[PDB]
Parts: structure tokens; C-alpha cells; sequence
């Protein structure tokens, strides 16, 4: 699978409380995490679906 | 708001929280039909709730309004954050009371080491995660610019300021965008980024509402 799949959900220094999507490759699964609204990195998704269709 | 304290009930009459399903960013009534955030937080549908303070339970001084115009600064930039502020149009006046007010544009520009009152809903760990259901709240002075440019080298323009501890314990995150940062009763900047919260080194960095007093102004006449 691509490399930014494994890389841990990245935040961003934005201060709003947006939840995306992201896949935890320790679990082997897609989850929610708070993205801070700006500088997204490519392990964040809008939807599950999506997630896994990318990262699965 | 880490290291912050629980705001008294309704004792920033002028906080809102912007909702599209929960909560996710701050904002500032500036008028009985407008509303200014961080551009950053931007959706196509946003409702705008007022007269909070438990934002989880239904307490009844609440008023709930849908936005109609959401206008963003027009040279806003999505990777520098230069310019991010937003105007919010409510669908209709709120009605003004004790729990709901309006805070006051800039005067001029505040000085650095002026004390100031940040709040918000957002995170209250710097590692961790813990929603706040109250409304916390935080004294904390403008930095020095120098101050904010030695912390962010090369990121910082003169339509930000520096606002917080050098030696970090307290600051704005995640959920607070949007934000008031009021001092001597003006509202001087909007809580809007900054690396982690209330790290050493890096304080968080905030709108420079006092340089687009006249933009808010001939936006709101023209709207
Ligand atoms: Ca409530």
C-alpha cells in the first residue's frame, strides 16, 4: 500500500475541530481523528469509504 | 483552552459556537446580525448557536441560528493562514440580553504586553484529548512581534500577533478557532493557529483583527 497510509494522522497547527478519516495501519482499519482545519497531509480522508478504498 | 479556567455562566455574552452537526469552531457577535470567525473554518452550512455555556446540555438561554452569507476574506491564503477572518450573516437578528451581547471592534491597535481574555470549547490537554462541556477561559498578555517571529521564524505577517506564554502551559487548540481574544473590551484577534498548544517556544497566533476594521465595516453596508 502507498507510504502515506502508514504514516501517523497528522493534526496541522489549525485550531478548529474537524473530524476526518485515517488509516491506523497497526489496526489495520480506518479511524476518526481531529484535523485542525488547514495543511492537510495525504493519510485524511472525508469518509471511511474512501479511506479504505485508498489505504485498504 | 489548555490550562484555562471555567468561564462564569454567560460572562462572555458575545462567544458563539459554529455547528454543522458539532461543534467545530468559535466566533464573535459583532452585531445583532453578524458574526466574525477565522476563514479557516469555513462550510458551505453552518449554524450558529448562542447564549452558551454547557454546550452539551439544553440550559434554554440558547439561540440557535442558521447562517445565510458566509464571506471569507478575499486574500486569504489556505497555506500561510495570512488573512483569516470571515464574516457570518445570520438568517435573522438575534435578540440581545444579559446572555447574549455584542463585543466591540478595535479602537487601534493593542500593544504588545496588553492582558487579554481568550475562550472557547476546544481541547484542554496539550497531549491528550479532553472536550470541555463549559466554556474555559484564559488571561493571557499580546507577545512582543520579535517575540513571535524568533518562535515562528519566516511564518509570521503583520496581519498576525503572538498572544499567550513564551514559556507555553497555556494556549488556545483544537476546537477554539474562531475565536475572541478581547482586551479592554475590543475584540483585537481570533484565535486561528500555531504548533500543538501550549508548547514551549511556540504560543499560539492569532488574527490581527485591528487591520481589517474597515473591510469588516464596508462588508457589513454592502451586505
Ligand atoms: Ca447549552
Amino acid at each position: 500500500r502507498p507510504d502515506f497510509c502508514l504514516e501517523p494522522p497528522y493534526t496541522g497547527p489549525c485550531k478548529a475541530r474537524i473530524i476526518r478519516y485515517f488509516y491506523n495501519a497497526k489496526a489495520g482499519l480506518c479511524q476518526t481523528f481531529v484535523y485542525g482545519g488547514c495543511r492537510a497531509k495525504r493519510n485524511n480522508f472525508k469518509s471511511a469509504e474512501d479511506c479504505m478504498r485508498t489505504c485498504g | 483552552i489548555v490550562g484555562g479556567y471555567t468561564c462564569q455562566e454567560n460572562s462572555v455574552p458575545y462567544q458563539v459556537s459554529l455547528n454543522s452537526g458539532y461543534h467545530f469552531c468559535g466566533g464573535s457577535l459583532i452585531n445583532d446580525q453578524w458574526v466574525v470567525s477565522a476563514a479557516h473554518c469555513y462550510k458551505s452550512r453552518i449554524q450558529v448557536r448562542l447564549g452558551e455555556h454547557n454546550i452539551n446540555v439544553l440550559e434554554g438561554n440558547e439561540q440557535f441560528v442558521n447562517a445565510a452569507k458566509i464571506i471569507k476574506h478575499p486574500n486569504f491564503d489556505r497555506k500561510t493562514l495570512n488573512n483569516d477572518i470571515m464574516l457570518i450573516k445570520l438568517s435573522s437578528p438575534v435578540k440581545l440580553n444579559a446572555r447574549v451581547a455584542t463585543v466591540a471592534l478595535p479602537s487601534s491597535c493593542a500593544p504588545a504586553g496588553t492582558q487579554c481574555l481568550i475562550s472557547g470549547w476546544g481541547n484542554t490537554l496539550s497531549s491528550g484529548v479532553n472536550e470541555p462541556d463549559l466554556l474555559q477561559c484564559l488571561d493571557a498578555p499580546l507577545l512582543p512581534q520579535a517575540d513571535c517571529e524568533a518562535s515562528y521564524p519566516g511564518k509570521i505577517t503583520d496581519n498576525m500577533v503572538c498572544v499567550g506564554f513564551l514559556e507555553g502551559g497555556k494556549d488556545s487548540c483544537q476546537g477554539d478557532s474562531g475565536g475572541p481574544v478581547v482586551c479592554n473590551g475590543e475584540l483585537q484577534g481570533i484565535v486561528s493557529w500555531g504548533y500543538g498548544c501550549a508548547l514551549p517556544d511556540n504560543p499560539g497566533v492569532y488574527t490581527k483583527v485591528c487591520n481589517y476594521v474597515d473591510w469588516i465595516q464596508d462588508t457589513i453596508a454592502a451586505n
